[PDB]
DNA sequence: CCGAGCAGCATCATTACTTGTGAGCGGATAAC
DNA sequence: GTTATCCGCTCACAATGCCACACGCGCTGCTCGG
């Protein structure tokens, strides 16, 4: 993953039960923005037609 | 339209009437042109056109020409939809049997013919010969035969002897069977017959025949000759990217069977070699069997995939059949799914919503608002606009959902709250924000738990969702009237930190002119958030109804509490905010706010509480660092001590000075003591670790540590976890459950040695596996529950009865667990409750006992209240309002319609996930009451217990019993009665390994029938030298004294049997086996002395086996009728035993396994139901012996015990309705005036209405007996069947309802849900009563 | 993912399942029980008949709501017709009572 | 502007009858547009009906008698019109 | 000739530790 | 022997919900076919 500078404190309940609050910086630095590669296969059968 | 579902067999005529042709060829589709083949499983001619209003041959393509068949391919021209209903039929070349009526135990054919199912099986499959019509020779109409027998009778006779085999044999055999003749014949023969099981079989078969003749079915229909085939639509042949088609199993089975049929017919015309046609008929029977059911008689697994083919029955039964897959719960189409987050800025009734999901859902409402606004007067342009997301669409959506509620739903909806409503708001991202409190309601964590959404669209539905399932209307859990919306964590911490008191903090000692003043002071940083100060506050008060006095008092508080006071809504007195304000305190605050100020101020108060809690928690900065959880320094020492302790204990064993088991126990005990000491050390070093100073030397205040600010606040986790963290972790469990010698000396702030972590892993994995299984088990249990009670709906308003159950404050041998006020709260009393000022009517008999009533009750300290159950209500098909008592989740009495059955089943099944898988000492003062005892004094002036069910009670001076015990038999009583004694002052002691034969008159003792060697042996105390007679009973000894038994005599100063003083009967004592007797001849006796010292689950499965009411292993034999005990002819395999009532007739002799011991001697005299042999009790016996009130109190006690053990609470109403459901059937005692048979089980409600109507007339009612069935069976034997069809079996219930013609009127939640109409429970109750009052004449 | 209206299974005119198929949600047994625990009569009613069944009913609903009218036309769950036809595939005659 | 339904159910001593009557009223107030009694505030017909209910001027008997009075007005107006038309045959 | 479709198959032993419970049936076991 | 009694054995029948995702689903020597 990533080593993140993190503090342990409630924050207006935005981390109420276990939800995790982050900083737009972690997005601007792309610290977690990942990739996903997916394939699509178009086949060409040979119908009797 | 309709109001009932008729069901019965179908004549071949009927089946053929359903048909639209006779498919002949198995082939489905031409491949060179993908067209349905003529005379095939998709033949357009036989089913319908493949394309709408388009002939197959292309001769017509116009809607006008609809209705004319073609002439080049011959197919009707309609919409393609008709290919969904046209059923086909197959002419079976030979008759054949229907597997269902033939194998579903019990075989309907077998019962119909009084024939062994083995025989009918062996004759269907062509292996034997059944002779029919029984000609003049020695042959029968029903006898089976074999090959050699067959041809031997043939050589004996070529006629008057009709032996056949296979289907047509069965057909002709049924067809000539005179039904009503056999019926009345067996009828007149029934009362003639008296052998029990014969009578039972007779009445079963006679009921079958009577239902048959009453139904329209005819026996020959039970053998198919034409076979209907499903429409082509419902068994589709969907292709793939190429010529690959998903050949549904139905098509393949149909291909197989039609192939067999064609082949067999072609053989029939072709000269028919006999053995070949025989075997082919057998094979065709097998094939049609497999088609109707791939299950029985073997397997017909598909090719290339070693797994069975989907039978027709498969498409019905199981979790995949249409019932549990598309009828009951169907995949909805209209709304959404996502994962959730918190977003606490929003009010309690609101909820988040992603803009994308919103835009996708209300798309129809979007089009509507756009068209009505004319900005897009064509649906196409509407789609374009919503595809381009021009801001116009955005604010249009914002307007269109301004009040439009929606439904948030957890995945497993355990109880009623699992689905709730909210007014949505628009946010970004893809998550679903929601208020925190309600996420605690769902048991919805934020670990990635996904929630579904559901928009209600029709106006009635939207207004409904606003009225009922909006969160702001569900604060009291319907299970227990406790508030379900409780601030759980991360907000309780905030307040608890705020409402605390640091001794010398910045600002202590000031005086504040109001809460707003102190708030301004704190925000400007001029004073701490918690320092003692003096503030003036005007706690508004509702003295009389409607008024509001305002006392501007001057209270000493903390600025924290001063600030928090700004939220209470002019109600509650200040005294509710002045304390530390823990979690339980918050629940208390919310509850009293709700009770005093209605509802709306309370929801506002809760919202404000959550807001301010989050705010001041963030302002706090509560944070857990490693140095917070301070280790108690002395712990080490303690360990060593205990360690050194166990060390020398090992010496105690290494020197053999102590036994091994006591050594183990001693290790356990010293470790437990050291654990408690180290826990108290950790606490005492944590809870008050802070030491500070106020303008002076020093003070000791409660600790401000981060830990114990979460624990003591009750925020998250209790001390049972802290002491596990800081202090010693303690012992851990072996896989079996044993305890390891050496506990985990370590802790968590310190590391763990490998082995320590290993044992911790043992424990944790056990727990995890327990949860992982109990989840599914509890799911199945709660499903059975909701099924067996899916019909109870409060319909009448007052049954107008008087039978109630005696609700009493429960006592368990310790202190009172559930006070009477906790149980009887909110339930209408049965009869007038007398003030214990006897002949003072405290409360009348139709009073909804609410809180002020229960307080007026407990004031006068009543004993127990006869109260209206639900099992005692009298209304037919549903229970009356007043019997069900106070509706929970609200305050009013129940309203007519609440499907209390379902809410009760849910409330019971939900907490299932929280389940698992010598002396008697008084405790307080008061009298010493004794029940069921015949007290005779001893020579030692004490009292002797001389019965079997002697109950000790300790009552208080105020009249309520505080303690109770079961004082065993023969235990001496060292205490009188009314003796006000303190705790621990013993009343009775005894030894469990004895069972004396205490007398009731003094004098000497004599022997009678005391024979040495034959019936008794001579055994000595070889370790002291003493001697004794060992009475071995019949079997143990030689048979020459088996039939003979001994009798000891309580003789007077002479040697003559004396009569019981008080009556006119002798008293000599038979002593059982192993009776080790010492009393010599003619020796003085003590009054009540030991003549002979005769030597002597848990989790969810417990409640499961309870509700199933299954016979517990080794049940406690009870007493059917009273009398004197005497074992009959001994050792009939079992040990027989007759008991003769004082004068009641004793035609019964119960046989108890002599292996199993016994709890009653011979010369004993006790009434019915007494424990003849100790052990668990079968609830059936409880019912059938001591009524229904006894068994229902027993069940409620049992299950409430199992739930209290886990601390969860369930109001007794729920288990109460469940027990009312599991016994609604009754078995008939006599014939009665009407036509109710003997062994005919029938709905006790229907028996009640029949007896009611008859006793209204001149006749006399029919005598019944309340039966009892496990929830499963009690659900299957339901009046309606479609319910019981859907529920669990759906292959017996269908067959039975079919053979009996069970016309099913719905009147049930299950059906009305299935068929797709309204529900009798909710507003649908109003609709149905308006239907029955007007639309039903 | 969400679903306003779209594809429908062939064997039963119920919507498909799965984000891949743009399908709806499975309103299963326990959701039904939770609903009927409240009143929830009309809600459950329309959800069973007109939301995701009764092709004529749901088409009428869509066409009626776009005209700014919220009213249900509960007909018959097509899956129930399926069940009837499937039972009738066996000798088990099953009809609808006249009244 | 409605969040709760407490006083609403206080007006009709039943929840289900409450929602049913309110639903009928709102449906009338959407299709065949009647007059929203309480002044609306850009509010759906649902909350409008619930507010009318809590005001106390709408319930089962009141709604039914208003409907029946309007229906008898329709009766008398239809009678007048059709008799005037039968006179127009002269 | 040789590729493409096709028609009814236990494809020998294809085995198969329990899951827990209930009901029924063939046959041991005892009373009249 | 009868007659019913009960018992060992056999067989049927139940197994949380969702989801999501992935993967896969006749053949084979007869039939046909040119
Ligand atoms: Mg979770
Ligand atoms: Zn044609
Ligand atoms: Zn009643």
């Amino acid at each position: 993953g990533q080593n993140m500078r993190v503090a342990f404190m409630p924050w207006n309940g935005y981390n109420f039960e276990d939800s995790i609050l982050v900083s737009e910086r972690v997005v601007q630095e792309d610290r977690f923005t990942t990739i996903h590669i997916q394939e699509l296969a178009c086949v060409s059968r040979d119908t009797k037609l | 339209e309709f109001d009932a579902i008729k069901i019965a067999l179908a004549s071949p005529d009927m089946i053929r009437s359903w048909s639209f042709g006779e498919v002949k060829k198995p082939e489905t589709i031409n491949y060179r042109t993908f067209k349905p083949e003529r005379d095939g499983l998709f033949c357009a001619r036989i089913f319908g056109p493949v394309k709408d209003y388009e002939c197959l041959c292309g001769k017509y393509k116009r809607l006008k020409h609809r209705g004319v068949i073609c002439e080049k391919c011959g197919v009707e021209v309609t919409q393609t939809k008709v290919r969904r209903e046209r059923m086909g039929h197959i002419e079976l070349a030979s008759p054949t049997a229907h597997i269902w009526f033939l194998k579903s135990l019990p075989s309907r054919i077998g019962l119909l013919l009084d024939m062994p199912l083995r025989d009918i099986e062996r004759v269907l499959y062509f292996e034997s010969y059944v002779v029919i019509e029984g000609g003049m020779t020695n042959l029968e109409r029903q006898q089976i035969l074999t090959e050699e027998q067959y041809l031997d009778a043939l050589e004996e006779f070529g006629d008057e002897f009709d032996a056949k085999m296979g289907a047509e044999a069965i057909q002709a055999l049924l067809k000539s069977m005179d039904l009503e003749q056999e019926c009345e014949q067996l009828r007149e023969e029934l009362n003639e017959t008296n052998s029990e099981t014969k009578r039972k079989k007779l009445t079963k078969r006679i009921k079958l025949l009577e239902a048959f003749v009453q139904s329209g079915n005819k026996p020959e229909w039970m053998i198919l000759t034409v076979l209907p085939v499903l429409p082509p639509d419902l068994r589709p042949l969907v292709p793939l990217d190429g010529g690959r088609f998903a050949t549904s199993d139905l098509n393949d089975l149909y291909r197989r069977v039609i192939n067999r049929n064609n082949r067999l017919k072609r053989l029939l015309d072709l000269a028919a070699p006999d053995i070949i046609v025989r075997n082919e008929k057998r094979m065709l029977q097998e094939a049609v069997d497999a088609l109707l059911d791939n299950g029985r008689r073997g397997r017909a697994i598909t090719g290339s995939n070693k797994r069975p083919l989907k039978s027709l029955a498969d498409m019905i039964k199981g979790k995949q059949g249409r019932f549990r897959q598309n009828l009951l719960g169907k995949r909805v189409d209209y709304s959404g799914r996502s994962v959730i987050t918190v977003g606490p800025y929003l009010r309690l009734h609101q909820c988040g919503l992603p803009k994308k999901m919103a835009l996708e859902l209300f798309k129809p409402f979007i089009y509507g608002k756009l068209e009505l606004r004319g900005l897009a007067t064509t649906i196409k342009a509407a789609k374009k606009m919503v595809e381009r997301e021009e801001a116009v669409v955005w604010d249009i959506l914002d307007e269109v959902i301004r009040e439009h509620p929606v439904l948030l739903n957890r995945a497993p909806t355990l109880h009623r709250l699992g689905i709730q409503a909210f007014e949505p708001v628009l946010i970004e991202g893809k998550a679903i924000q929601l208020h925190p409190l309600v996420c605690a309601a769902y048991n919805a964590d934020f670990d990635g738990d996904q929630m579904a959404v559901h928009v209600p669209l029709t106006l009635e539905a939207q207004l409904e969702a606003r009225a009922l399932m909006m969160s702001t209307n569900n604060i009291l859990s319907p299970a227990n009237g406790e508030p379900i919306i409780v601030p759980s964590q991360d907000v309780v911490l905030g307040l608890y930190y705020m409402t605390r008191d640091c001794v010398n903090a910045k600002g202590e000692g000031m005086v504040l002119t109001g809460p707003k003043e102190a708030e301004r002071l704190y925000r400007s940083g001029l004073a701490s958030l918690h320092a003692r100060v003096k503030v003036r506050i005007t706690e508004y008060e509702k003295d009389a109804n409607g008024e509001l006095v305002a006392k501007t008092s001057l209270k000493d508080t903390t600025v924290g509490r001063a600030i928090l006071w700004m939220i209470v809504p002019k109600g509650l007195p200040y005294s509710i905010v002045n304390q530390a304000l823990g979690k339980k305190a918050i629940s208390k605050m919310l509850n009293t706010c709700y009770r005093i100020l209605g509802l709306k101020p309370t929801v506002i108060f809760a919202d404000q509480i959550m807001y301010t809690g989050f705010a001041y928690a963030a302002r706090s900065g509560a944070s857990v660092g490693i140095d917070d959880m301070v280790i108690p320094e002395k712990k080490h020492e303690i360990i060593s001590e205990a360690e050194a302790e166990v060390a020398e204990i090992q010496e105690q064993f290494q020197s053999g000075l102590v036994t091994a088991g006591e050594r183990y126990n001693k290790v356990i005990d010293i470790w437990a003591a050291a654990n408690d000491r180290v826990s108290k050390a950790m606490m005492d070093n944590l809870q008050t670790e802070t030491v500070i100073n106020r303008d002076g030397q020093e003070e000791k205040q409660v600790s401000f540590n981060s830990i114990y600010m979460m624990a003591d606040s009750g925020a998250r986790g209790s001390a049972a976890q802290i002491r596990q963290l800081a202090g010693m972790r303690g012992l851990m469990a072996k896989p079996d459950g044993s305890i390891i010698e050496t506990p985990i000396t370590a802790n968590f702030r310190e590391g763990l040695n490998v082995l320590q972590y290993f044992i911790s892993t043992h424990g944790a994995r056990k727990g995890l596996a327990d949860t992982a299984l109990k989840t599914a088990n509890s799911g199945y249990l709660t499903r059975r529950l909701v099924d067996v009670a899916q019909d109870l709906v409060v319909t009448e308003d007052d049954c107008g009865t008087h039978e109630g159950i005696m609700m009493t404050p429960v006592i368990e041998g310790g202190d009172v667990k559930e006070p009477l006020r906790d149980r009887v709260l909110g339930r209408v009393t049965a009869e007038d409750v007398l003030k214990p000022g006897t002949a003072d009517i405290l409360v009348p008999r139709n009073t909804l006992l609410h809180e002020q009533w229960c307080d007026l009750l407990e004031e006068n300290s009543v004993d127990a209240v006869k109260v209206r159950s639900v099992v005692s209500c009298d209304t037919d098909f549903g229970v009356c309002a007043h019997c069900y008592g106070r509706d929970l989740a609200r305050g009013h009495i129940i309203n007519k319609g609440e499907a209390i059955g379902v809410i009760a089943a849910q409330s019971i099944g939900e907490p299932g996930t929280q389940l698992t898988m010598s002396s008697i000492q008084v405790k307080n003062k008061g009298s010493i009451k004794l029940s069921n005892v015949k007290s005779v004094v001893n020579s030692s002036g004490k009292l002797v217990i001389t019965s079997r069910n002697t109950e000790l009670k300790l009552i208080d001076e105020f009249g309520r019993t505080k303690e109770s015990y079961k004082v065993p038999y023969g235990a001496v009583l060292a205490k009188g009665d009314g003796e006000q004694v303190a705790g621990g002052e013993t009343v009775a002691n005894w030894d469990p390994h004895t069972m004396p034969v205490i007398t009731e008159v003094s004098g000497f003792v004599r022997f009678t029938d005391m024979i040495d060697g034959q019936t008794i042996t001579r055994q000595t105390d070889e370790l002291t030298g003493l001697s004794s007679l060992v009475v071995l009973d019949s079997a143990e000894r030689t048979a020459g004294g088996k039939d003979l038994r001994p009798a000891l005599k309580i003789v007077d100063a002479q040697g003559n049997d004396v009569l019981i003083p008080g009556t006119d009967m002798p008293a000599q004592y038979f002593l059982p086996g192993k009776a080790i007797v010492q009393l010599e001849d003619g020796v003085q006796i003590s009054s009540g002395d030991t003549l002979a010292r005769i030597p002597q689950t848990g989790g969810l499965p417990r409640v499961a086996d309870l509700f199933e009411a299954r016979r517990p292993k080794e049940p406690a034999i009870l007493a059917e009728i009273s009398g004197i005990v005497s074992f009959g002819k001994e050792t009939k395999g079992k040990r027989r035993l007759v008991i003769t009532p004082v004068d009641g007739s004793d035609p019964y002799e119960e046989m108890i396994p002599k292996w199993r011991q016994l709890n009653v001697f011979e010369g004993e005299r006790v009434e019915r139901g007494d424990v003849i042999s100790d052990g668990p009790e079968a609830p059936h016996d409880i019912l059938r012996l001591r009524g229904v009130h006894a068994v229902t109190r027993y069940i409620v006690n049992e299950v409430q015990d199992v739930y209290r053990l886990q601390g969860v609470k369930i109001n007794d109403k729920h288990i109460e309705v469940i027990v009312r459901q599991m016994l609604r059937k009754a078995t008939i005692v006599n014939a009665g005036s009407s036509d109710f048979l003997e062994g005919e089980q029938v709905e006790y409600s229907r028996v009640k209405i029949a007896n009611r109507e008859l006793e209204a007339n001149g006749k006399v009612g029919a005598t019944y007996s309340r039966d009892l069935l496990g929830i499963t069976k009690a659900s299957l034997a339901t009046e309606s069947f479609i319910s019981a069809a859907s529920f669990q079996e759906t292959t017996r219930v269908l067959t039975e309802a079919a053979v009996a013609g069970k016309r099913d009127e719905l009147r049930g939640l299950k059906e009305n849900v299935i068929v797709g109409r309204l529900i009798p429970a909710g507003t649908g109750y109003a609709y149905h009563q308006d239907r029955m009052r007007r639309r039903a004449a | 993912h969400a679903r306003s209206t779209g594809s429908y299974s062939l064997v039963t005119q119920q919507p498909l399942g799965g984000k891949a198929q743009f399908g709806g949600q499975r309103f299963g047994e326990m959701e039904v029980w939770a609903l009927e625990a409240y009143g929830a009569a009309y809600t459950l009613q329309e959800m069973l008949t007109v939301k995701s069944d009764d092709v004529n009913g749901r088409t009428k609903m869509y066409k009626n709501i776009v005209d700014g009218n919220h009213q249900m036309e509960p007909g018959m769950p097509e899956s129930f017709n399926v069940l009837l036809k499937e039972i009738r595939s066996l000798g088990i005659n099953i009809e609808l009572e006249d009244e | 502007a409605r969040v709760t339904v407490q006083d609403a159910v206080e007006k009709i001593g039943n929840r289900f009858d409450l929602v049913l009557v309110a639903a009928r009223r709102a449906r009338q107030m959407q299709v065949g547009g009647k007059d929203p009694l309480v002044p609306e505030e850009n509010d759906k017909t649902t909350v409008i009906a619930l507010r009318e209910i809590e005001e106390g001027l709408i319930n089962n008997q009141i709604l039914d008698v208003r409907e029946r009075q309007e229906q008898q007005e329709q009766e008398a107006a239809e009678l007048q019109a059709v008799t005037a038309i039968a006179e127009g045959r002269r």
